[PDB]
């Protein structure tokens, strides 16, 4: 929690030596353009929050 | 009060241009001057002795400074010789404090040495990069004391907050409308006579700024800070000053940090460059004392980790790894530490291979902002994890404002985050504020300035909230712990301009090539001798100071070549030091490696060649000079055969009387006047150059660029293409073994060329080139002189040397990415390479080259003027070499391009038959992968004879080997050693063992991932103190829980804490939102809550007074978050 | 009869021409000219804008 | 960085939401409270005692 | 073709067209992926992925 | 590992049969249900057969 002269600091990072997989920048408008798919009442009606909303009828 | 009652100054001027210490100084005769004089001519310093009477009617004025405006730069010195603050003549640091003893009419004394230049040099003002004008005078403007109202003082900087609120806020929010409309009732309260209205206008403006944003304390409100605020300051090492100056500039900066520090119990500060320091401690001990004093006191963070701020492009990786290790082994031995941080904010570009060095170093953090100057493209992040060619990776990060010399304007805070790239992954920035490239570092407005935009922040809560009390360690620490969601870059991170620096100042490059080929050749030589016998000391001493001036050589505004002439004289002293000391290394080497004199009237069976490369070696040595023979071997001494048989390199002339065919046994050469007309391999029988196009072909460009005369070269240059034609060939040499044409090229009146044409006689399988040697007399301005090799090979990507590997890149322009790489960096090859045929240009003193579309293009020369008025002007010799190879590239091109930068060097013997027939000492085995380059051999830093005291020390005998892979495919490999050994190592680059390799007879095996860099090791036979705390570290809890971190501290200190006393979250990872004797210990609580994702979180607390002055140990808190 | 879109109360700041003086207002949600009152999607949809002005206070 | 934490809330509430399960409800609205705040399902988020600045009225 | 997301220029080739193989070699060594009936193909990094299978319904 | 069957949710903007987005990168999830045994043990060609169940159906 603080230094004794027996630790200069914490328990050091587990930064990765190599880069696992390569990441990109996310393109903004089309995750922008993807949200209202998960409750608009377009084609995936029977795929998104639409078809969850109803337990029974 | 300025009058000469109060203010009494006299003069005296320096000699010529030196530099007197302050011993020497006021030992002097001064004569007495005053204000509205002019002084000295430009680089000319004059010393001042200025005594101050504050008269009785000052005393009691409660801030009292003496205002000094002479027009250029000084630096205030006590009268016992202790540098006191730094002075600028702008207006930007004209104050010095008065130290509160001079507040009786006692008629204190200091000295002010001013330097005659101002803070970017001495050009004809208004551009500050037009060549110095010698004849420069300054004005001493103001020598007055001043009281000053420290009321309206804070009031000034209360409104200038404000009107920048009032502005930049957006105009549709109500924060902006609030802003001014505090502004129109500070306005209306104000009254000239009165000064308690001042009172009042603080208090008003106290609305909106909060209610005590004139102190520290209004950092420890305890909320999310997003923008982490450090000092800086950049001084160029030899920008548009002489080196001398700079010595000066970081002593006048320094000062005025740590009395601004002293001040500012808030304000932190950063500053790389270990040369730097250096000369701080070589010439100013009382300077670095305090600056060390400052080091231990948690303030001051010195970063970076390399000897200079170098350029990365240009040096070579050898060059890069002693930047690295210089750097940090002066940081160790001096402080404590070590960096963890790379810092490197005006470096123009960066090679691919630098997050592996950095890896290696033990730096994972890496800093800059140079990329935001791009004109072309716009870099597209902020933050983001840099891979290097073998994989390892960075965590780099740009400052969203872009500058390293922010004004800390509310501007500056407010693009922290508007021009924040990478506000996906994270939302903290770093905002780095000072006055850089040479000036000093923050003032008092900028640091009150942060104060005021944190009151803002924290009262109406638009702006981001930023952050003073940290260090850089604590905002990378914050981002390494979300790194593994960042984007990642592969590969150099090209800057896309001043691509012209590839160029300028060809003699610089060329010293600097030769200083590295002299150095590792001298390295592996001494190394050799010192195991060999053990009565020679290994030369620690001089190759500690010839790789300091090398490495200082290659800071990143020398080498490039962006420099006044003073600078490059001085550089041109710096490299003819180097190359004396390097010729007495030698000659010490030779006296003791068996013996190795001079060159006579050869014998061939006297001479041996020394090889200085890590592979077999077979080639053409010019013993005798009417004949020749064959230099074949293994180790660093190669013996000789003499050849004599039917003749090789025939050269013969067509009827044209003009047109030579010089034919090898692998090559033909058709040269017309001038220029290769044809080249035939006669191995692949195919043609090189393409039908009805000429090779080795000179061309010249207009240069002209936008602003920066020595630095850019501009794209639309390319249009202005024209070829040189006024070749006439003749024969230059006709030996047997060697034949060569000359010819002659005007380039202009005033200018030409003399170009030779050479092919040497082949050998057994090893490919042989066509060298181009030129006398290039070169008095053109603003012209771009280039050779063109038309190729004939079909191919999208053009492969060029770095340090430590190969980059890639395109030859097409298709996207602006693509535009913006129309001139690149290579360092000993550039390879254009179809599938089974390439050819490869390499060269020995040039950088710049340009593949486009099957037409290599080597950057020769440019005439720029503006820093330097005669940059490249003289006499120029260039050598290149065109190599066919079958195959694509292979280890053939790196081999090749070794040689041609080493010529081997004959030397006689008494005994040289023994020296030939024995093993090599360290070698890689024939079936070993070939794209293996043992690299250097060099001795280890600390082995109780090379030690030099600087660290602790190991016992026996070490040698260090560097080895990496340069084609990037995974090597395999088996090192032999004669040297009798007694253990194996794997080490970094500061040589810190990593495992223990098993070896056999002195026959370890080495695996390389492709372009690693491994390297071996080969043994031969008030306080406050921290006692304990509630929860541990790494222990785990809920992902959203409510917790209390409780530390226990005792004081261990002679005096007493004050009333208050807390801990105040100087640190990373937020986790907010929940007197004592000098015997007895204190528990701190804080109340924090775990963040919204499983993770590791850290945060970094601190004992503070509450006063704003921070003290005792760091603390923390370690938390895993389960989920 | 503001649809108590997170639009309207962004705008019942960004189009408001009187902050020099003031900078309240009124959001007056429904459905009008012969609807119906307030929706139940409506009061959801304010009590989400709350949280959010209280979490990230834009 | 108001809007791209909003966006990275939304897509991690994307890829939590599977169509056959019905704990991923409860698991997805536990994600949006990291925007949006604990309890903003309840009428108490009106009671935070923060200035108001827009007084909806039905 | 790259296979590390770089640019935007980069990152729009996250899946490309390959006929019969695809190749990821380093300077002595390589990996082929060789297929009869796929074409969607996309390196990232050391790891290649053949597309095999879609199920879209418009 | 290598030959690893993963499964994405494609769920398009617009034209489902043409587009596949980039974020579809995001909804990584490898099928785990293998267990392998052999098929064919001929002295010139061996073959090892696994089932995978991506899901119901
Ligand atoms: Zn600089």
């Amino acid at each position: 929690g603080g230094e004794t002269f027996d630790v200069k600091g914490p328990r050091p990072n587990d930064y990765p030596l190599r880069a696992p997989k390569p990441v990109g920048q996310l393109i903004s408008h089309i995750y922008k353009d993807r949200i209202a798919q998960f409750y608009n009442g377009g084609q995936y009606e029977h795929q998104n929050l639409r078809a969850m909303m109803k337990e029974d009828s | 009060v300025s009058g000469e009652p109060h203010v009494q100054l006299w003069v005296w001027h320096a000699p010529g241009q030196t530099r007197p210490s302050f011993e020497e100084a006021v030992s002097n005769q001064f004569v007495k001057t005053n204000v509205g004089e002019w002084f000295g001519p430009s680089w000319t310093t004059h010393w001042f002795r200025v005594v101050l009477t504050v008269p009785e009617h000052l005393q009691n004025k409660r801030l009292l400074e003496f205002h000094w405006d002479s027009n250029s730069e000084g630096l205030v010195w006590s009268e016992d010789g202790k540098p006191l603050q730094g002075l600028t003549g702008g207006g930007e640091r004209v104050e010095w404090i008065l130290p509160d003893s001079f507040r009786d009419g006692k008629e204190h004394t200091i000295y002010i040495e001013m330097a005659c230049n101002r803070m970017f040099g001495n050009a004809p003002g208004g551009d500050s990069i037009q060549p110095p004008d010698p004849n420069k005078y300054f004005r001493l403007d103001k020598a007055e004391i001043v009281a000053i109202d420290p009321d309206a003082r804070q009031l000034w900087i209360d409104i200038w907050i404000l009107q920048d609120a009032a502005r930049e806020f957006p105009g549709d929010s109500w924060e902006s409308h609030k802003a001014l409309q505090v502004c129109n009732e500070i306005i209306e309260a104000f009254e000239l006579g009165n000064r308690e209205s001042l009172k009042k206008c603080r208090k008003i403006a106290e609305q909106y700024l909060g209610p005590n944003v004139d102190s520290p304390n209004v950092y420890n409100s305890g909320k999310e800070p997003l923008v982490y605020a450090i000092g800086h300051c950049h001084i160029d090492s030899c920008w548009l000053w002489p080196f001398a100056e700079t010595k000066r500039k970081v002593v006048r900066s320094w000062s005025s940090q740590c009395d601004l520090m002293d001040r500012y119990p808030e304000l932190n500060f950063v500053c790389s460059q270990a040369q730097q320091y250096k000369w701080l401690k070589q010439l100013y001990p009382y300077a670095f004392e305090r600056v060390k004093k400052k080091v231990a006191e948690g303030r001051f963070h010195p970063i970076g980790g390399s000897w200079v701020e170098h350029d990365t492009n240009m040096p070579s990786g050898e060059s890069l790894v002693r930047q690295f290790l210089y750097g940090q082994r002066f940081y160790e031995s001096n402080f404590g530490k070590r960096c963890k941080t790379f810092w490197l904010p005006d470096t123009f570009g960066y090679s691919a291979q630098l997050p592996q060095l950095c890896r290696l170093a033990g730096m994972t953090r890496f800093l800059t902002q140079k990329l935001s100057w791009n004109n072309i493209n716009r870099f597209p992040h902020t933050t983001f994890n840099w891979v290097a060619l073998d994989g390892s990776q960075v965590i780099c990060h740009m400052p969203p404002s872009e500058t390293y010399t922010a004004e800390a304007h509310f501007g500056d805070v407010k693009r922290s985050m508007s021009q924040h790239k990478s506000l996906d992954q994270d939302n903290t920035s770093l905002l780095v504020f000072g006055k850089g490239d040479g000036g000093g570092g923050p003032t008092w407005v900028q640091i009150e300035k942060l104060r005021r935009c944190r009151g803002i922040s924290d009262t109406v809560g638009l702006l981001p909230r930023v952050h003073m009390g940290s260090s850089v360690d604590d905002f990378f620490d914050r981002l390494e712990r979300k790194a593994d969601t960042f984007v990642t870059w592969y590969g150099e991170l090209y800057f896309e301009l001043h691509r012209g620096t590839y160029t300028t100042q060809a003699k610089n490059k060329k010293n600097n090539r030769r200083a590295e080929a002299k150095l590792r050749d001298l390295e592996l030589l001494a190394t050799i001798a010192s195991v060999q016998d053990k009565s020679y000391k290994y030369p620690k001493e001089e190759f500690d100071a010839m790789w300091e001036n090398v490495l200082l050589c290659q800071f990143h505004d020398c080498l490039p070549g962006s420099s006044i002439e003073m600078a490059y004289r001085e550089s041109d002293q710096m490299y003819a030091d180097v190359f004396s000391t390097a010729e007495k290394i030698m000659k010490g080497v030779s006296q003791v490696l068996g013996l190795e004199p001079a060159l006579n009237h050869m014998s061939t069976t006297n001479t041996v060649a020394l090889n200085t490369l890590p592979w077999p070696r077979r080639e053409l040595v010019k013993i005798s000079e009417k004949e020749a023979a064959v230099a074949h071997g293994t180790g660093p001494f190669l013996k000789l055969q003499k050849l004599e048989t039917t003749k090789p390199l025939v050269t013969l002339r067509q009827v044209t009387k003009g047109a030579f065919v010089l034919e090898n046994s692998q090559l033909r050469v058709h040269v017309e006047k001038g220029v290769i007309t044809s080249l035939y391999d006669k191995q692949a029988n195919r043609e090189v150059i393409p039908k009805g196009q000429k090779a080795n072909q000179y061309v010249i460009f207009d240069d002209k660029p936008l602003y920066w005369q020595a630095w850019d070269v501009e794209v639309y240059h390319l249009d202005t293409r024209k070829e040189l034609p006024s070749g006439e060939t003749e024969v230059h040499e006709n030996t047997p073994h060697r034949v060569s044409v000359v010819t002659r090229t005007k380039v202009s009146d005033k200018s030409h060329i003399q170009t030779i044409i050479a092919l040497n006689g082949a050998v057994e399988g090893e490919q042989s080139w066509v060298e181009v040697q030129s006398k290039v007399d070169w008095h053109e301005t603003m012209k771009f002189l280039k050779v063109e090799f038309p190729v004939d090979v079909r191919n999208t990507e053009a492969s060029y040397e770095t340090a430590f590997g190969i980059v890639r890149r395109p030859t097409h322009y298709n996207t602006s990415w693509d535009m913006a790489k129309f001139e690149v960096c290579a360092h000993r090859w550039a390879d254009l390479s179809e599938y089974g045929y390439g050819v490869s240009i390499l060269n020995d003193s040039k950088y710049g080259f340009a593949t486009a579309g099957q037409t290599m293009r080597l950057s020769l020369l440019r005439s720029p003027k503006a820093p330097d008025a005669h940059a490249d002007m003289g006499t120029h010799h260039i050598r290149w070499a065109i190599l066919p190879h079958q195959g694509s590239l292979s280890h053939v091109t790196i081999r090749k391009a070794f040689e041609f930068n080493n010529p081997t060097k004959l030397y006689s013997s008494p005994d040289a038959a023994a020296l030939v027939a024995a093993p090599p000492p360290v070698w890689l085995t024939p079936d070993s992968s070939p794209a293996i380059v043992l690299d250097t051999v060099k001795r280890g830093e600390d082995d109780e004879d090379v030690s030099r005291g600087e660290l602790p020390a190991r016992k026996g005998q070490s040698v260090i080997l560097r080895m990496y892979d340069s084609l990037g495919g995974l090597a395999r490999g088996t090192v032999v050693t004669t040297w009798p050994l007694k253990k194996v190592c794997k080490v970094n680059l500061l040589e810190d063992d990593l495992e223990v390799v098993p070896w056999e007879n002195g026959r370890f095996t080495v695996e390389l991932r492709p372009f690693e860099v491994a390297s071996y090791r080969l043994v031969l036979a008030l306080e406050a103190t921290f006692v304990r705390d509630t929860v541990q570290d790494g222990t785990v809890l809920a992902p959203n829980h409510l917790f209390e971190q409780t530390w226990v501290l005792r004081n261990t200190g002679k005096v007493a804490w004050p009333a208050g006393c807390s801990v105040k979250f100087v640190g990373g990872d937020y986790m907010g939102r929940v007197a004592v004797q000098p015997g007895e210990e204190a528990p701190f609580t804080v109340l924090l809550r775990t963040p919204y994702r499983a993770c590791r979180v850290i945060s970094h607390w601190r004992l503070t007074t509450p006063k704003g002055t921070k003290f005792g140990h760091r603390l923390w808190c370690d938390v895993v978050v389960e989920k």
